[PDB]
């Protein structure tokens, strides 16, 4: 369903963020939108090695 | 971990430095008081907060495509576009894979070289008065006060006026 | 007689777990998603010009179909066309 | 060869070294010996052991594609069907040219942190009881009998109870 | 910068330096001298020299393609040459800008690494004699004449024969 909001990047699952490089909702997409991956999540690291007390 | 420092001869972090990601613990007569360095926290910050706008600038703004989707059953065609469809998402999750296990590596060397970065500095700045204990922990051989140790911090540790003192209290 | 030194960096209690080249699974202080995996479920009407297409493809509502008269003369950035639209003219 | 330990101040591998990767050779009163270190050959092996399953998981499985092969000449849809398979072969073939490329690379940068970071180690151990020779190889300033040799290579090496010989030994 | 030689302890560069990437500035009784070392130039610059042709051997020959440009239009089968050719344009952009990062970063790191190596030969021919000040600049504490400077460089230089005087000068 249509929705009165601000979005770049629409699937048939609805707008998405496009702030994220990558998406796994559909690989049919119209605008500004991210790429579309095989992957469900990719996490990149922005901090150090975690080596904890103990 | 290509140094070493982190996970390697630090062997351990501090929870409870919450100043920044690197600092200085410093143990005198006075007593036991804590600091982070906010120079080296910042240069690691500096690097890291881009990383990822500097491969992929921006996302890329796609108006009209192929069908993707199909009900009947054509064939060479549905198939081609099928074909082209599969063959970008393999490609392209394969480049997303590689990318940030890329990333990845490279901040974790980052970091462990700023760290190593700032225990060579220190061990620069203490060029005789001190021993590393192999610990990632430094023992100063002199009456090293809070302006002693503030001044290691800072940067501007003058050696020499120590220099005479701790080289006694080495050698004996 | 003598003074003491140590040099550290902070940890974290849980950290989240990452893959890099040499490893599976690496636990880091802090991590980015960089998957959006997650949809609203509607469709932004800003600042594309959508136009919903009540029961009418768009090729029906191309040749004039009675129930697409209301189409008639629209403009689109994306039209986006509905699973319960239906022919109802000359077949 | 980042850090110039190995091809580096080392100079030589051990073709005798047949236990390990990397590991030590001691020679003191009683005679020369030979061990190999288990720590940084396991680190290092483990770190290599996969290294491909990491980027590219496995083999992602095609059932039914576009034709590759062609009899007659038809004309759009068979130069179309040419130019994605050409395309998509030129990609993987670029994708896998850099992959092996970053990887080796990697590889001896990872080999050489682990000779260097094993040889900052033992001398970290050896606070002042030894001088770095220069070419890889430690010149100890006590009697260090074969114990003495295993708690080096243990990492339990106990530097307070050689100290003051070993600094006598150097300084005179 | 992993290493911290480059923009890090060197602090400057050295436009009179025209002999070669890296040398040294010796100054003594004689007076100030300046010699380049060509190893570590060397190195360096064979290491950087090829680096785009060991992932892009060369330009493979493409003769008769898809068409890339329609004046009509026709549906189908133009829109799917139209997304070929976006997809492998889009493809290859981000592979060049990855890789161009990626060597840009490797060379940053390679040239700081020849510095670093540099200058650890150079601290390790000078066993006992010399103390690092810390900005990347030794002191030598005996005599050291030309001969004795261009000993240094070569990599020849004996540290026994000036060990008694040069730790007199030091520890007094
Ligand atoms: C890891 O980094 C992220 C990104 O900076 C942090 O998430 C942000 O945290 C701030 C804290 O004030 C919030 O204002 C932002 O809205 C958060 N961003 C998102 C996208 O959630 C996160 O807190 C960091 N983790 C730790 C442990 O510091
Ligand atoms: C640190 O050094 C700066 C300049 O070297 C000086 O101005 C300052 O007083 C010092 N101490 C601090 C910041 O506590
Ligand atoms: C956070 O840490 C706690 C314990 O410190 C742990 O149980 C939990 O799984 C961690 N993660 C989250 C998301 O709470
Ligand atoms: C090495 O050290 C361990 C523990 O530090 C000790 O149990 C062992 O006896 C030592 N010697 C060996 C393994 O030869
Ligand atoms: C440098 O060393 C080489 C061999 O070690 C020697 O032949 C030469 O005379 C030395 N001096 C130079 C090249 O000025």
């Amino acid at each position: 369903p249509i929705d009165t909001c601000i979005s770049e990047c629409i699937t048939p699952n609805g707008s998405i963020p496009n702030d994220k490089p990558f998406q796994n909702v559909n690989k049919i997409t119209y605008g500004a939108c991210p790429k579309y991956v095989k992957q469900n999540t990719l996490k990149l690291a922005t901090g150090m090695r975690n080596v904890p007390e103990k | 971990g290509l140094f070493g420092a982190i996970a390697g001869f630090i062997e351990n972090g501090w929870e409870g430095m919450i100043d920044g990601w690197y600092g200085f613990r410093h143990q005198n007569s006075e007593g036991t008081g804590q600091a982070a360095d906010l120079k080296s926290t910042q240069a690691a910050i500096d690097q890291i907060n881009g990383k990822l706008n500097r491969v992929i600038e921006k996302t890329n703004e796609k108006f009209h495509q192929i069908e993707k989707e199909f009900s009947e059953v054509e064939g060479r065609i549905q198939d081609l576009e099928k074909y082209v469809e599969d063959t970008k998402i393999d490609l392209w999750s394969y480049n997303a894979e590689l990318l940030v296990a890329l990333e990845n590596q490279h901040t974790i060397d980052l970091t462990d070289s700023e760290m190593n970065k700032l225990f060579e500095k220190t061990r620069r700045q203490l060029r005789e008065n001190a021993e590393d204990m192999g610990n990632g922990c430094f023992k100063i051989y002199h009456k090293c006060d809070n302006a002693c140790i503030e001044s290691i911090r800072n940067g501007t540790y003058d050696h020499d006026v120590y220099r005479d003192e701790a080289l006694n209290n080495r050698f004996q | 007689s003598t003074a003491t030194l140590c040099l550290g960096h902070h940890a974290v209690p849980n950290g989240t777990l990452v893959k890099t080249i040499t490893d599976d699974q690496i636990e880091v202080t802090n991590a980015t998603e960089l998957v959006q995996s997650s949809s609203t479920g509607k469709i932004c009407n800003n600042p594309h010009r959508i136009l919903d297409g009540i029961d009418c493809t768009l090729i029906d509502a191309l040749l004039g179909d009675p129930h697409c008269d209301v189409f008639q003369n629209e403009t689109w950035d994306l039209f986006v066309e509905r699973s319960k639209a239906f022919s109802n003219c000359y077949p």
